């Protein structure tokens, strides 16, 4: 388990590129990531996209406020696509490993749910990055990606299991933001928040239910 | 938004209880003795320590006091131990003899016969908190076996402690 | 020209400095005189691209010490440290090459010369903290030399309460205690430096204070 240990280490240093890069390898083996290597690949790519998505949210904002300058807006736009290209390049690198290696090897309900949800998000990030017709195709790719997860876990996992909420949290975040349809968003979370409360891991569960609660009062 | 993760009288305690007079407060719900302790206790004011927020006489005599939310002395280092010695020292200076409690507000401000009688019990409270510089132990032993302004100076000497350096800021 | 400064700012709002440093050294190669705030761009652009590698190096090494009770992990933890070492060495040699080649030689203004020479002495010190063998010793002197040259120039022409001179004496002192382990010389430099500023201390006063508090807080650390 050298790659995992190296990734555990690249996390401690906060060098996230090496996190994913040595995590890609164990996925490339055709093996089924364990409950730990799942999380290590999860944080590995989350921090790599959080950075670019965080840079994009800044450069995009500047590009809006630069109505004055003419050539300055050119560079601001030029850099933005440079981040999106960096953002897209990492996303394609994760989805590809997903479809090729993880989901095909998946056997457990949590395994399939985790990887399709991972597929779902890595299409929601692409959606925001996407500008036009790409948005339609990629979001359409996004909706299918999550939906397979949601119908898997409606019955093939306990009502309180964290991914069931994790699938509920982000699937909904795709619902409101990308589809611009709060109605489906609040419906998904409310159903999801309700079924857990009736069924009310506990400390883990309540960590994200607060985000489930805040979403409901958000949209 | 946000996605999944990675990796009036209110509540009662005692008499004492919570309150709501102009905000959440504590209500200090025999009568002759209760009034006497009210008179001595009500003296404290005009400081960052021993602050109140109201009073009551009927239909149930009580005192409304400011609330506190933090790791109280028992509920829970030197950053407050200075405050406790100072607050008791200052109150002793104003000639209030307690001869007898410490609660944290914002988790940073710890809020609280002769003066030495309060000194004897404070040494015990300090000892339990510490169980580190040797000066802390020596001061506690001396109190149990001086003048509070001397104890405050004793903490000042205990303030010697202040890892890794720090270069010009990254800006 | 002016476009490069705009891109560097655009890389310090996205908080991605590897491009900010890369754009800044590109301005350096022009060989002209960095402006008052264009120079500051270069410092923070490079100050952050290095700080990220140093702390990454710090934890990794600390794990190497803590992981003394194993072989494979220490080999990899040592191997990963050598990776952060090498990355840091490259960044060091990149900044210094600009300083000695383009910036220091054209450092016409006294404030600029002390700034760069301190920065050269500074980015030498980072090299020393990681360097172990005789390379450390070679780096130790060049940190000392460059620190000193700025130190002297600051006295000759620069006020004793300027942020750079204070930051220079705060940094130089960190070299004494950390790289050299001479806290007697550390506190003498730190104490004398802030002592002189206090004598002449009276926006201009605020910045000096932030370093001075760093100066004084450093002293209390070293004394005990
Ligand atoms: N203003 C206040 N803010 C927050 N908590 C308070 C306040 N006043 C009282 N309390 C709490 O209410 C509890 C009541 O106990 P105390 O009044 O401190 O002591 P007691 O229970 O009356 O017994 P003794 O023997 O007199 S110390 C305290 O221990 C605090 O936890």
């Amino acid at each position: 388990n050298e790659l995992v240990q190296k990734a555990k280490l690249a996390e401690q240093a906060e060098r996230y590129d090496d996190m994913a890069a040595c995590m890609k390898s164990v996925t490339e083996q055709g093996a089924e990531l364990s409950n730990e290597e799942r999380n290590l690949l999860s944080v590995a790519y989350k921090n790599v996209v959080g950075a670019r998505r965080s840079s994009w949210r800044v450069v995009s904002s500047i590009e809006q406020k630069t109505e004055g300058a003419e050539k300055k807006q050119q560079m601001a736009r030029e850099y933005r696509e440079k981040i999106e290209t960096e953002l897209r390049d990492i996303c394609n690198d994760v989805l590809s490993l997903l479809e090729k290696f993880l989901i095909p090897n998946a056997s457990q309900a949590e395994s399939k749910v985790f990887y399709l949800k991972m597929k779902g998000d890595y299409y929601r990030y692409l959606a925001e990055v996407a500008a036009g017709d790409d948005k339609k195709g990629i979001v359409d790719q996004s909706q299918q990606a999550y939906q397979e997860a949601f119908e898997i876990s409606k019955k093939e996992m306990q009502p309180t299991h964290p991914i069931r909420l994790g699938l509920a949290l982000n699937f909904s975040v795709f619902y409101y933001e990308i589809l611009n349809s709060p109605e489906k968003a609040c419906s998904l979370a409310k159903t999801a928040f309700d079924e857990a409360i009736a069924e009310l891991s506990y400390k883990d569960s309540t960590l994200i239910m607060q985000l489930l609660r805040d979403n409901l009062t958000l949209w | 938004s946000s996605s999944a993760p990675n990796v009036t009288v209110g509540q009662r305690i005692g008499t004492v209880y919570k309150g709501k007079w102009h905000g959440d407060v504590a209500v200090k719900m025999q009568l002759q003795a209760f009034k006497n302790e009210v008179g001595v206790l009500r003296k404290t004011r005009h400081v960052n320590i021993l602050l109140f927020m109201g009073y009551s006489t009927k239909p149930q005599l009580a005192i409304v006091t400011q609330w506190c939310e933090g790791s109280s002395l028992y509920h829970h280092l030197i950053d407050i131990a200075r405050q406790t010695a100072q607050g008791m020292d200052y109150l002793h200076a104003k000639s209030i003899i307690h001869r007898d409690n410490i609660f944290l507000h914002e988790d940073l401000t710890v809020k609280i016969y002769s003066f030495q009688s309060d000194v004897y019990a404070f040494g015990i409270v300090l000892y339990e908190l510490m169980t580190c510089p040797k000066a802390m132990k020596r001061l506690m032993a001396e109190c149990l076996k001086p003048l509070f302004p001397q104890i405050l100076a004793s903490i000042e000497l205990l303030a010697r402690s202040l890892h890794r350096s720090a270069s010009e800021p990254s800006l």
